[PDB]
């Protein structure tokens, strides 16, 4: 039922790694604070996307057993992560309580970004998915390591490992589900659906951020790696 | 090579 000593331990040892990460209160400050062009918003979000992977490499390097996976499996793991974290990292920014009429402001200023009508659709209909399900903190720091320990991953050659590394991950974040909400037993089984409509996100990232509304589409070295750009 | 700046993030430290 409740978590063991080792699991507290994991738990704590995650949220330090997570926390880590530019904070939330950061970004909305700047989208709110004032309207920017779509040249603008464009080069935020890379300069934002960049910073992402730098903090996501050392938060993945710090997932117990991680560095003891092949290391063509690590890349894999990484490159394979990247868009869906970012995404991830986005929707709970997103549905960070704000004072009253600030969220509304935060979706229009993004939905005027730059970024197509037909990717924002889906995008918002993802974070407003993931606001209802009510996440703690520890579940989204959770749901985080278990997107970058997915043993399913395109060019993994040693799932097996990749799996062992998952388990206790998933084990730990069942048992929150159960705490954090005792009335919805379904609860952990939706946190786990919702990673399937967060794979979407991969076969069309290259196309959201081509038909961004600026004349030039400028990435930064590392971006161009982890992103099918350039 | 392909992927050489996330091999050299994984690599270092
Ligand atoms: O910076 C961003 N996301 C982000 C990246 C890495 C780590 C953390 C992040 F929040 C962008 C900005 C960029 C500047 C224009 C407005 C949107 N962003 C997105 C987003 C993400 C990816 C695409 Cl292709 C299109 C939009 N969804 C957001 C939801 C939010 F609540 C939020 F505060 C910012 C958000």
């Amino acid at each position: 039922m409740e978590l063991t000593p080792d699991q507290q331990t994991l738990l704590h040892f995650i949220m330090d790694s997570y926390n880590k990460q530019r904070m939330p209160q950061e970004i909305t400050n700047k989208i709110l604070k004032e309207a920017f062009s779509a040249e603008e918003n464009f080069l935020i979000l890379t300069e934002m996307a960049t910073n992402h992977v730098q903090v996501l490499v050392e938060f993945t390097k710090k997932l117990p057993g991680f560095q003891t996976l092949d290391h063509e499996d690590q890349i894999a793991l990484l490159k394979g992560s990247a868009v869906e974290a970012m995404f991830l990292r986005s929707a709970e920014i997103f549905n960070k309580k704000l004072p009253s009429g600030h969220s509304d402001l935060l979706e229009a200023r993004i939905r005027n970004s730059g970024i197509s009508d037909e990717y924002i659709t889906p995008m918002f209909s993802f974070y407003k998915s993931i606001g209802e399900l009510k996440m703690t903190q520890e579940e989204y720091a959770l749901l985080t390591a278990i997107v970058i320990l997915s043993p399913d991953r395109q060019y993994i050659k040693d799932r097996e490992a990749v799996e062992k590394l998952q388990e206790p991950l998933l084990d730990v974040l069942q048992k929150l589900c159960k705490i954090h909400q005792p009335e919805n037993p379904q609860h952990f089984a939706c946190l786990l659906g919702r990673l399937t409509e967060l794979r979407t996100f991969n076969h069309h990232h290259a196309e959201m951020l081509m038909s961004w509304r600026v004349n030039d589409h400028k990435f930064t070295p590392l971006l161009c790696e982890i992103w099918d750009v350039q | 090579k392909d992927h050489q700046l996330l091999r050299y993030l994984l690599d270092k430290d």
